[PDB]
């Protein structure tokens, strides 16, 4: 395990108290593990080495939606035309749209 | 030019045909075959306009045959192995515990294709054609009962197919 | 310093599904010999389609279409062209501009 | 940007066809039934009976 | 027991599809046409059977398919 | 369970009393249910299970 | 490659 030890930055006022120092220390890096084991809390020299468990729950939601739908036309158009002529017949509307080269 | 016109692009499974048939109903005929699918992992996003990228297997054969006669166009057979392995100078060699100094990646597979195609002069009374037709009529049936007696959709897909 | 830090996570799956889907079109058509029908069932969605740059609004017919183009033999033998397409709009593979 | 585009529902018939004088003839028609279900449940609790 | 320690993906499906015609050399009078005029017959009664009696959509209705 | 120890943090002075600190200890990830359980406010040695 | 493993038998099939 690491040592704990009394140390005096460097610049410090030498009448200060000591702070907090180690020895040879290692916080090694969690890959997949990351957020998951806390390392900022957990006191170096370990003491309690397990831990074992599960956290989990279950969610639901409920539905009981009905539609129904109905539609009718009929269109009647009548034209017309002499043998040998055309006749062109529109009832509707007109929308502008973007047309450029 | 540039670096605007939007285009549309064909995939799934394709076919065409361009058949010749002699006395003996001997069949000359180009056939193209086309079995593509969309790849997520050769996919691009650009801004926001996701290009696809694609799996494909492609054959575009000119051939000859006698009637009803099966013929392979294309086939393949490929395996293929890598490994990679990282390990310590010496210790790494030990037999059993050297899998505690060493690290290995290994990868294996294969795949097989096979693409055949059979032409036959038929007629409308042929068995290629009835089997299809018969197909259709169980088709037909098996929608029917899936719904309910008094069901409008029920009606409606007993008027086709008359 | 001498020592290990590590751990494992899971997760646990039960999906299940299912999905069946039905379809049959039947349109009908009329046309003299040597003449041309054209059908479509459907709708038109605008595009955007204009010559270079990197603007013109086209639009896109979809679908139940049909194209019949008959020729008729003295003992009613038809050689024709037909055309038959049914496509439906895929929100799967729509992009968002 | 603030220029709605509209789509359509169209139904579109071109046809060249001779009748008589005073006959009525069909050009177009069409039936389209079309159906679709999907289901989402538990392995084992799902299949139970009500 | 192993289930505990393995995870299964699994996908399974088919698609079938038949695509096919009839042409037939017809008049205006041949069977084919009559049943699709019929058709639309019974869709004007269908139509007209919904709406209220005195209707003003309904004097429309019957004003079509002369 | 987690064990719960007092603990000096590196760099603080040494009259300063201890804060709380723990062994090894795990906050898993919750995929779907985030959100809905709450873990801030969770004692560790879970009293209360359901 | 193991003698049971599905790509050998894919080997023993090439150069035929």
């Amino acid at each position: 395990g690491p040592r704990n030890v009394a140390t005096i930055p460097l610049g410090q006022d030498l009448t200060q108290p000591p702070v907090a120092g180690t020895g040879v220390r290692v916080t090694p890096p969690l890959g997949s593990l990351n957020g998951a084991i806390d390392l900022a809390n957990l006191a170096r020299p370990i003491a309690g080495t397990t831990n074992f468990g599960i956290i989990t729950g279950v969610l639901s939601t409920i539905n009981f939606a009905l539609s129904n739908g109905d539609a009718y036309l009929i269109a009647n158009p009548q034209l017309s035309a002499r043998s040998g002529g055309r006749t062109d017949f529109l009832a509707g509307g007109q929308v502008p749209i973007l047309q450029a080269l | 030019a540039a670096g605007q016109n939007v285009t549309y692009k064909d995939y799934g499974i394709k076919l065409e045909f361009e058949p010749r048939v002699d006395d003996d109903n001997n069949v000359s005929m180009r056939v193209l075959a086309d079995v593509s699918d969309i790849d997520p992992a050769t996919s691009v996003s650009l801004n926001g306009f996701t290009v696809p990228g694609f799996i494909t297997r492609r054959s575009n054969a000119e051939i000859n045959v006698g009637d009803g006669q099966t013929m392979v166009i294309s086939g393949l057979v490929n395996p293929k192995t890598a490994k990679n392995v990282s390990k310590l100078p010496w210790l790494g060699d030990i037999p059993i515990l050297g899998n505690l100094f060493k690290s290995t990646n290994f990868q294996s597979g294969n795949t097989d294709l096979v693409i055949l195609v059979t032409p036959r002069v038929v007629s409308a009374a042929s068995l290629e054609n009835i089997r299809q037709v018969s197909q259709a009529v169980e088709m037909k049936d098996e929608y029917r009962n899936t719904l309910p007696k008094g069901s409008t959709t029920r009606d409606a897909v007993d008027r086709t197919l008359g | 310093n001498f020592g290990i830090i590590t751990g494992v996570l899971s997760t646990i799956n039960f999906a299940l599904s299912n999905g069946d889907a039905y379809l049959i079109a039947n349109p009908q058509l009329s046309a003299r010999s040597g003449g041309r029908t054209d059908f479509l069932a459907g709708g038109q969605v605008p595009i955007l389609q204009a010559l270079a740059a990197g603007q013109n609004v086209t639009y896109k017919d979809y679908g139940i279409k049909l194209e019949f183009e008959p020729r008729v033999d003295d003992d009613n033998n038809v050689s024709m062209r037909v055309l038959a397409d049914v496509s439906d709009i895929d929100p799967a593979t729509s992009v968002s501009l």
